[PDB]
DNA sequence: CGTCCGTTCGCCCGTAAATTCAGA
DNA sequence: TCTGAATTTACGGGCGCAACTATGCCGGACG
RNA sequence: GGCAUAGUUG
């Protein structure tokens, strides 16, 4: 069944595979991230609660007082979103916090404090996220882009062959905290362990171990095993572990108990290892040459001298053994330093470093961190204690602790925020283990090692940054506080927090201007995962490792949607089904496979969990019970695709679209497109301009409705019901009694947003798509916005295309467009431009906005009113005066339309500073706006009252119904009625109480609206009044505009061909667009040819329906043909039936299908070629997809039948009238008298360095000389050249460029005397 | 090499307009170097005829009539 | 003082506006945005414009289409001069007002000042000296420049949204340098080698390949023609096919004498299209130059021989005529692209089955311990490469001899008239590798680490790649895009160093 | 509102300085 | 125990061209 | 009208 919005126009679905998981709310990431920032969290884990609990309570350095925390609250925003956009303010809510200040007197640790005081202090505002995932920051709409940064924790890397020029890989380890300093351990070609903090000077690693109060002997005992030499009788019979004997060369004869295990000189074999293990060998005799290279573990002293004889970590020789022989020491501990498995790295590090005691380590660290300062014991101790071991200056977050414990093979995942001795020790031991040969380094690009910072998380970090300053100020103030006089309002400074949050939201690398020219553009800007930003990479630094596609990007990051250019692969886009883990990692759904049956339950797996599993591919054939039909299925085990058994499979892909994003899933036949062309197609689909009328892609993918609805541009019905009233700018829905809450009646009013400016100067305009008295259900579109047709995304228009060369007018990449396309006004777009005229309080007098302007006639000022502001609806062109303004000396400084720009003034807004005596036009605008507000409030009140009286009348039909004399009494006199004793009279009283509340709130809101409209406006400092004029230009089409398709097929229009010159088929229908066949082989986007053929089939179905419909036929034949069309497919799973449409929905559906049958081709489960042939054969169209075409001009038939069809062409936002520029003479820069840059400034083209080389390669010495002297910066030369050109003499005086004089002055401004010596 | 040969040029303006402006200018200032601007980049920077194409005749004329 | 003279050289660069190291004197005289490389070596110039380029195939090689509004804005001083000369404005304010109102008389002035005043057209990455060329303006009722198709190869300019800048040579020496040195008709040969640079690119070569071709039996096979004019009269009236083997009478001129053209008439066995093209070739060239299939290299060498024998002006006229006739007959061919033109070999499935059986047997040989991992990997890679080569050979044969046409007796093989095959063989667009991925398997793919994958993509683009194969192709494509982006900078730095040294 | 003074994390290469061999 | 060569290490240079759109700002703090 | 940031075009 279909809920009356998918029953008007059913898109034919060629998807074989059945869907399992519904496509989620695509804007879930932004909304869910910001929701756990403002909402109250009792546990205190998320949001502002976490920040407040982390900062508060605030004490002093001494035990004087303490300011603690109670709760926070977000007040109601002062301005609505629309009002916020109109005025130019930020859309924010005041953050009011309850604080209690307690004061501690002499000896009151647990006793009652002197006084307590709780007040709701105000500390700044936080911008609020609109219901579409966007913010309004200064009247513009911005999006905070999610960041894909490097997860906190410990990582191990190699640095394979970039150093030592020998191929010896190093092994470094980095401990990245969420907020703190970096600790890096490293190796060197000499195999010594080194440490560094914040990537400063490389000091030895054991220095930090000593700074942790570890002596040399315990360090060696911690990083090494002990070999025991006991001098029992003689020759130092050594206690031996049989396991330690594998891998070395025996220099002596290993014999014991009359059984020579190893002969002299020979190595140690595995056979002898087994024999030693099974013979229970513990102590063996050793020679004298063996101890000569060993290192003593700990220290020893003599009994005579009583002092040190041999310090720890010193190579034992015959002298040391002889000296300790007489001391009485028989048990000697030595280090086991194997050559290949247990290296002596800590020993060599202890040798190299000059530190011996803890104070020396601390002072060395202090000198490294702070260079040149006089170091002190106390200062060094404090610095090292606050480096990694203080909760203020260092904090591993929960993710940092989890990754730290996982990478060290720990048991628990929850621990302390700060580091400890054991953590650093374990990191060093793990790095040494990696060096020895056990374990492998981590890959930084792995998606199990990269988090997702989002808007809420970054906003709360910035809030913490702001709160830290406020905490410091409060700590400082508590020592100078007049305690029993003030409340915690003057204690808190609301400026730092607000400044920090406004700096983050307004001027940041991730809170960026929203790309709003297309619903797809918005919905893919919100789901953008950027690797740059604060705490991330930079496009001039990262390369070749984060740019490429990683095998863990499957199902989490789109492989084809990434901006080509400066940052490819740094601005990845989130996949369709990808969610964010609890810790911030990207996870993707999978269907569980317990037995051979594929269970219908979904588990979200992240990258590390997915690494050890076998996941069957999405295109795996299954039966009704659910089983892999093949006995060997294609899966991927550990980042590697292969073939696996029918039983081993553990998970399966939920859907075949889960690898691509919402921009790359709108490309029909993506699987036939080359990856580069698909990338271009997605990135250009982002840039389509909303045309006059959307045109419902004939060949879609089925994701159009999801993208159109999930992005907020339509009017989706909140509660189902019956449409009561539909005008162009408002829809009224009477909710069904089943969905109506007990109490308020209870109908929905949707105020459509008519023609308004987007961020890209396009048109946003919602149009109703429902008629009066038409039932709607919950979640149905009521108004389709820009680039939307009946709730389906519709960017471009689908036009009849022919692939053939045409006299070179589609030579390389060009398009050829008929005059029928420009006559039907189907690529005509509306562009709304905002022009501001500001009257600034300047010196020598203020600026007036009067209509009395000199130097102009009355015909020029005839379009203005008496107040000097153009009328609404005037067709002003380039050069017309929009807003008359003069500035004192008087001179004309009026706001005029820029040259070349036409259009109609559609809306004029006047902003006046308080107390400036607004003129007549501002008064007219404000009185008409107040009347409009009163009209809107009265209309909503009377609509609600009509609904309320309807509900009362419906209630009054049972239990004492009165229908004859009910209208005799006035409808307002319904409080003194007659009724029995039941809850119905209580419901009537509830309705009356809600009506009284409506009346009171209506009066209050009318007064509030009058106050908010008549009041002054908070303008910039120095401006008197601002007048904003909104022109509505209409750009039709012209040679030069760049049109494209969905498969990376670009092309600028080269000619607007006459209707009778285009090629036509046998029926006389001309093709709308001619394309070049030669672009298909080289750029392997075969998907456009298949889209052409399938669109031809769809339009053939539509033409058949149109023929059967225009000459009236019975509904039986019509429904028979529609059912045959919808039942055409190999193993499709749509299965729509027409026996349940009741002969009035079949007619509506056929009316909607008479312009072609919409067809859904899933992104990788799409229509096969054979099905396209069958659908073409269903109409009267050839199977091959090519028809003979006749030349328009000559009339002769083109041989080699050409490929004709219907391609869904888009009009990108690269228009030639916005690209064309020219300049003869204009303004010139100040420092260098060279022409300005750009075209917004009337600037000149840059004849750059390579152009100078190109002229030098010719013999053009005079052309170059006039290029870089007369035409650029020779002031006298250029004035003389202009005078000579006007005089008709083309000759230049060379002169000398002014920029050379500037360079001479700048070099002379150093201590360098540079001059031009005399001739 | 091309960069070492283009920095070790008797005319210091070409080397200054190439990489390492600071070092080249420091060397030229300390050594008191004098530039005859007899190349193509120097005359571009100064803003006169390039001694290559139609400007070769002019440069020859100014050498003959020095 | 040390921060004023060179901020940040000592260390701890001072910042003034929200942690941003400020520019000192050294920063203002050095770097990419100093005075040398930003304001002295390259400057912004007056009398300059910029617009999106389109095709305009009707243009002659020495001229370009310039919009009326761009020309009016660029030549404003000249228009003022002519208006004052003709007495239409005593002062310059009146002339400025007349021009900004765009009266009916300023357009005649613009047309008579455009007459023979070249304009320099330049595309943004001016890699070589052919990246800026002088053309004669033709006033166009539009907003987009019309760039002659032949110069696109020299500019490396397609028409997918490129923009080009126009500069107006003011002084007489500049105009004469543009006409005598930088004209598009003077830049026939590339300065890097001897080969021509105005070679017809893609549609002209397709038209000339389709026109100069033959099939085993067509309309008017074997009829005797009295000359190229009768060949054109037969083709245009429908009495003979464009490519039909006929005997024509060709009178070719050989200038092996002391610069004198010597006539020689013969009966050449050729096709109708070859004679029609012979109507274009100038007098000095032999008829053997158009008796072949005329791919892209053939047209290149035809232009090269024309330049070497006849000179500059005949070569320019010949190139313009070649472009015109190639566009005309490429349109006449209707050479489209379909889904059935990418013929999949019937033996692809069995070859893939054999390769899969062989990899299964190699896996069996490895799991038993007969071979190690490295040699198994090498064996699998080699056998998949062999299977890919066999598939490519099969598809190439099936597309080369796709047509087996006869109705008067025995079947005869001929070079196929397939659209994809003709576009690839003529040299117009595509190559063997691309047509291979269109029909045959696209073969082995490499991981981002650079190592080859054992399992290739056994699916072409006519068939649908599944998710894994497409993901691996995305690996390969992202690597190439990143390499191109990071290689353009290295090439630019190398060429800047080469320019500076010499 | 009018005024008014103080964040490490890339790759490659050439070059000068610090370090280490390797003697007599 | 002095002294020169070779090695290693720290550090400063460099890292394509042209074009368009938008916002934020040029400073945060005492009378 | 200068810088920075972000996005985009070839
Ligand atoms: C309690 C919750 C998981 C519940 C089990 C843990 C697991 C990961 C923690 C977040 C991350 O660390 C990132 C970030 C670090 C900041 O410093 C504070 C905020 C953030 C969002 C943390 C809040 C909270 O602590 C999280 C969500
Ligand atoms: C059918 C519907 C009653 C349903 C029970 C009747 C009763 C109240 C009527 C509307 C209200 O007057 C408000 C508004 C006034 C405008 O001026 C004209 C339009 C509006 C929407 C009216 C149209 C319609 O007539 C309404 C919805
Ligand atoms: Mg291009």
């Amino acid at each position: 069944v279909y809920s009356y919005t998918e029953k008007k126009r059913i898109r034919k679905d060629f998807g074989k595979r059945p869907q399992v998981l519904d496509v989620p709310y695509l804007l879930s990431i932004q909304l869910d991230s910001f929701q756990k920032f403002i909402e109250q969290d009792p546990e205190g884990q998320y949001g502002l609660e976490a920040a407040f609990r982390s900062v508060f309570p605030i004490q002093s350095y001494s035990g004087n007082s303490e300011l603690q925390y109670v709760s926070y609250r977000l007040g109601e925003p002062v301005f609505d979103v629309q009002e916020c956009q109109i005025r130019g303010v930020t859309y924010s809510a005041p953050l009011r916090v309850k604080l209690r200040l307690v004061i501690y007197e002499r000896e009151a640790p647990e006793g009652t404090v002197k006084d307590i005081k709780e007040q709701e202090v105000y500390m700044g505002e936080i911008p609020l996220m609109t219901d579409n995932g966007t913010f309004v920051i200064n009247g513009t709409e911005r999006v905070i882009v999610s960041q894909l940064h490097r997860s906190p924790g410990v990582f191990f890397d190699s640095d394979k062959g970039k150093t030592h020029s020998s191929g010896k890989v190093l092994y470094n380890a980095r401990i990245i905290p969420y907020r703190g300093s970096w600790l890096d351990f490293e190796f060197d070609p000499k195999d010594n362990l080194f440490v560094r903090i914040d990537r400063r000077r490389k000091l030895p690693a054991t220095i930090i171990l000593r700074a942790l109060n570890y002596t040399t002997e315990q360090i060696l005992d911690l990083f090494f095993e002990k070999v025991i030499f006991e001098i029992r009788d003689n020759k130092l019979q050594m206690e031996l572990v049989p396991e330690r004997l594998r891998g070395e060369t025996a220099s002596f004869d290993i014999e014991a108990n009359g059984k020579v295990y190893v002969e002299k000189g020979r190595r140690i074999t595995a056979r002898h290892i087994r024999q030693l293990e099974k013979d229970d060998v513990k102590l063996i005799e050793v020679p004298v040459e063996y101890i000569a290279g060993k290192v003593v573990a700990k220290d020893y002293i003599d009994e005579s001298t009583g002092e040190l004889i041999c310090a720890a970590n010193m190579e034992l020789s015959l002298d040391l053994l002889a000296k300790l022989s007489q001391s009485g020491h028989k048990r000697i501990e030595t280090l086991f330093t194997n050559d290949l498995d247990h290296g002596p790295y800590i020993s060599e590090t202890l040798r190299v470093d000059p530190t011996n005691d803890r104070l020396s380590a601390l002072v060395e660290i202090y000198r490294m961190m702070r260079p040149g300062e006089p170091p002190t014991r106390e200062a060094a101790e404090s610095l090292f204690e606050n480096l990694f071991f203080s909760e203020d200056r260092y904090d591993l977050s929960a993710v940092g602790r989890m990754k730290f414990n996982r990478s060290l093979l720990r048991e628990e995942i929850e621990g302390s925020g700060i580091l400890s001795k054991d953590d650093i020790i374990d990191v060093m031991k793990k790095l040494i283990d990696i060096r020895n040969g056990k374990g492998e380094v981590d890959d930084i690009d792995h998606l199990g090692n990269r988090r997702i910072r989002s808007v809420g998380e970054m906003a709360e970090n910035q809030f913490r940054v702001g709160l830290v300053r406020v905490e410091r100020a409060v700590k400082e103030r508590l020592s100078l506080g007049d305690l029993d006089t003030l409340m915690p309002q003057d204690m808190i400074n609301a400026k730092p927090i607000s400044a920090a949050v406004k700096e983050f939201f307004g001027s940041s690398q991730l809170s960026q201007f929203m790309d709003q020219n297309n619903p797809l553009s918005e919905i893919t800007h919100k789901r953008r995962i950027s690797a740059l930003g604060p705490g991330g990479l930079t496009r001039e630094r990262a390369g070749f490792e984060v740019r490429d596609v990683h095998p863990t990007h499957y199902g989490r990051v789109c492989p084809i949607e990434t901006p080509e250019g400066p940052n490819i692969g740094l601005i990845n886009s989130l996949s369709v089904y990808a969610q964010t883990n609890e810790y911030g990692f990207l996870e993707t759904p999978y269907r569980k496979v317990t037995d051979g049956v594929v269970t219908d339950e979904i588990h979200y797996l992240s990258a590390i969990e997915e690494g050890n599993y076998v996941i069957a591919q999405a295109n795996s054939n299954l039966d009704e019970e659910g089983h892999f039909v093949e006995d060997l299925v294609t899966c991927r085990s550990k980042g590697e695709s292969s073939l696996f058994s029918r039983d081993q499979v553990d998970y399966m892909d939920v859907s075949t679209q889960q690898v691509v994003s919402v921009g790359a899933s709108l490309i029909p036949f993506l699987e036939h497109d080359d990856a580069n062309r698909a990338l271009m197609g997605a990135n250009m689909q982002r840039q389509a301009v909303p045309t006059l009328r959307a045109d419902k892609p004939l060949v879609g993918t089925g994701m159009e409705r999801a993208v159109a609805v999930d992005s907020g541009v339509t009017a989706v019905a909140k509660r189902g019901g019956v449409v009561q009233y539909v005008d162009a700018s408002r829809i009224v829905i009477k909710v069904n009694e089943d969905e109506m809450y007990p109490g308020e009646a209870g109908i929905d009013i949707y105020n459509l947003t008519k023609y308004t400016r987007s961020n890209q100067n396009t048109c946003i305009n919602q149009m109703p798509c429902v008629s009066l008295g038409e039932p709607v259900e919950r979640g149905d579109v009521l108004a389709d916005g820009p680039s939307t047709d009946l709730g389906e995304l519709a960017l471009g228009q689908n036009m009849r295309v022919a692939f053939m060369p045409w006299n070179g007018y589609n030579f390389e990449d060009s398009i050829l467009v008929s005059e029928r396309v420009v006559q039907e006004d189907r690529f005509t777009t509306i562009h709304i431009q905002e022009l501001a005229c500001v009257s600034r309080d300047t010196k020598l007098g203020p600026e007036e906005i009067t209509a009395d302007i000199p130097n102009v006639g009355e015909a020029a000022l005839s379009k203005l009113d008496e107040s000097g502001i153009v009328y609404i609806g005037a067709e002003v062109t380039g050069g017309d005066i929009l807003v008359g303004k003069v500035t004192p000396k008087v001179k004309d400084s009026s706001l005029r339309v820029p040259n070349g720009v036409s259009g109609t003034v559609i809306d004029v807004q006047v902003f006046t500073r308080d107390g400036v005596e607004k003129d007549k036009r501002a008064l007219e605008i404000e009185e008409m706006q107040l009347k409009q507000a009163k009209k809107d409030l009265s209309e909503e009140l009377q609509i609600l009252e009509a609904g309320l009286f309807s509900r009362i009348r419906a209630v009054l039909v049972a239990g004492g119904v009165e229908a004859e004399k009910l209208d005799k009494l006035p409808r307002d006199r319904w409080l003194e009625l007659g009724l029995t004793d039941e809850e119905k009279q209580n419901q009537l009283e509830q309705l009356a109480e809600q009506y009284d509340e409506l009346k009171h709130e209506f009066e209050k809101k009318l007064e509030a609206k009058r106050r908010k409209i008549t009041q002054g406006d908070d303008l910039a400092p120095g401006v008197l009044k601002i007048v904003k004029v909104y022109l509505a230009v209409k750009r039709r089409i012209q040679p030069g505009d760049k049109m494209a398709g969905r498969h990376g097929n670009k092309g600028v229009i080269s000619k607007i061909n006459p209707i009778e010159d285009m090629p036509y088929d046998e029926n006389g229908t001309p093709v709308d667009i001619v394309l070049n066949p030669l672009g298909v082989p080289s750029r392997m986007n075969i998907g456009q040819i298949l889209e052409t053929h399938l669109g031809m089939a769809a339009k053939g179905i539509g033409d058949k329906i149109n023929a059967m419909l225009k000459q009236q036929q019975e509904v039986a034949k019509l429904r028979e043909f529609i059912q045959r069309a919808y039942d055409l497919g190999a193993d499709v799973r749509q299965k729509v039936d027409l026996s349940t449409f009741s002969d009035e929905e079949v007619m509506r559906l056929a009316e909607n299908l008479r312009k072609g049958m919409p067809i859904a081709t899933p992104v990788f489960d799409g229509a096969k070629e054979a099905e396209i042939k069958e659908l073409l054969k269903l109409g009267d169209l050839p199977t091959s997809g090519q028809i003979r075409l006749y030349d328009g001009r000559t009339g002769e038939q083109f041989e080699r039948p050409v490929t004709v069809g219907y391609m869904y062409m888009l009009k990108l936002n690269h228009l030639v009238d916005d690209k064309m520029h020219a300049r003869s003479t204009g303004s010139y820069s100040l420092v260098t008298q060279q022409p300005l840059g750009g075209k917004a400034q009337f600037g000149g083209q840059r004849f750059g360095e390579m152009e100078v080389w190109a002229l030098e390669a010719y013999g053009a010495a005079y052309t170059l000389q006039e290029m870089l002297t007369v035409k650029s910066d020779d002031v006298n030369g250029r004035t003389k050249m202009y005078k000579n050109i006007v005089d008709g003499n083309h000759q230049m005086e060379p002169g000398m460029p002014e920029s050379f004089n500037v360079l001479l002055k700048e070099i002379r401004s150093l201590g360098i005397n540079i001059e031009l010596e005399d001739e | 090499g091309i960069t070492k040969a283009s920095l070790a040029t008797e005319s210091f303006i070409s080397a200054a307009s190439f990489q390492e402006t600071t070092r080249v200018l420091t060397e030229a200032a300390v050594a008191g170097k004098r530039d005859e601007l007899r190349g193509l980049k120097e005359n571009v920077i100064v803003g006169r005829l390039i001694p290559a194409g139609t400007g070769y005749a002019y440069h020859q004329d100014r050498m003959r009539r020095r | 003082v040390d921060a004023l003279l060179d901020n940040g050289r000592r260390g701890r660069a001072i910042t003034g506006s929200n942690k941003r190291p400020l520019k000192s004197l050294a920063d203002m005289i050095k770097g990419k945005q100093g005075r040398f490389r930003q304001n002295l070596l390259g400057k912004r110039v007056d009398y300059s414009g910029r617009s999106v380029i389109t095709v305009g195939p009707y243009l002659r090689l020495h001229q370009c289409g310039l919009p009326k509004k761009m020309a009016l804005e660029l030549f404003k001083p000249f228009i003022y001069g002519k208006l004052e000369l003709r007495g239409l404005a005593t002062t310059i304010k009146a002339a400025k007002k007349m021009v900004e109102r765009e009266e009916a008389v300023v357009w005649d002035i613009l047309d008579e000042v455009i007459r023979e005043h070249p304009v320099l057209l330049n595309r943004a990455p001016t890699l070589h000296r052919l990246g800026i060329q002088a053309f004669e303006p033709v006033l166009i009722e539009g907003k987009a420049i019309q760039l002659h198709p032949l110069v696109c190869a020299a500019y490396n300019a397609d028409f997918d949204g490129d923009q080009m800048a126009v500069h107006v040579p003011l002084t007489l020496e500049a105009q004469l340098e543009a006409r005598a040195l930088m004209m598009s008709t003077n830049n026939i040969l590339s300065p890097a080698n001897g080969e021509p640079i105005i070679v017809p690119s893609q549609d002209v070569v397709l038209g000339l390949y389709y026109m100069t071709r033959d099939c085993v039996n067509a309309k008017g096979e074997g009829m005797v023609l009295t000359g190229p004019k009768e060949a054109e009269r037969l083709y245009r009236s429908g009495l003979a096919s464009l490519h039909a083997r006929v005997k024509v009478r060709i009178t070719e001129y050989e200038k092996d004498a002391n610069g004198e053209l010597v006539a020689k008439t013969s009966l050449k066995d050729t096709t109708v299209g070859r004679a029609i093209l012979w109507m274009i070739v100038p007098k000095g060239l032999p008829y053997s130059i158009v008796n072949q299939a005329l791919g892209k290299k053939a047209i290149s060498k035809m232009l090269n021989t024309c330049y070497r024998i006849l000179g500059l002006k005949p070569t320019v006229i010949f190139a313009d005529q070649i472009m015109y006739t190639g566009f005309a007959y490429a349109a006449r061919s209707g050479a489209s692209v379909g889904i059935d033109d990418m013929v999949i070999p019937e033996k692809k499935h069995e070859i893939i089955s054999e390769a899969e059986a062989e990899v299964a047997e190699i896996q069996e040989q490895f799991q038993s311990g007969l071979v190690t991992a490295g040699e198994r990997y090498n064996k699998v890679i080699d056998i998949w490469a062999a299977a890919n080569d066999r598939v490519s050979k099969a598809m190439m044969d099936n597309l080369q001899t796709e047509t087996v046409i006869n109705r008067d007796g025995q079947e005869e093989k001929q070079v196929s008239f397939n659209s994809i095959y003709m576009m690839a063989d003529s040299g117009a667009r595509g190559s063997a590798a691309q047509i291979r991925q269109l029909a045959g398997m696209r073969g082995l793919m490499a991981k981002p680490d650079g190592s080859i994958i054992e399992t290739p993509i056994t699916a072409n683009f006519r068939e649908g790649l599944n998710v894994l194969q497409y993901f691996i192709s995305t690996h390969g494509a992202r690597k190439g895009l990143a390499d191109t982006a990071l290689k353009t900078a290295n090439s630019g730095y190398l060429t800047r160093r080469l320019v500076d040294v010499a």
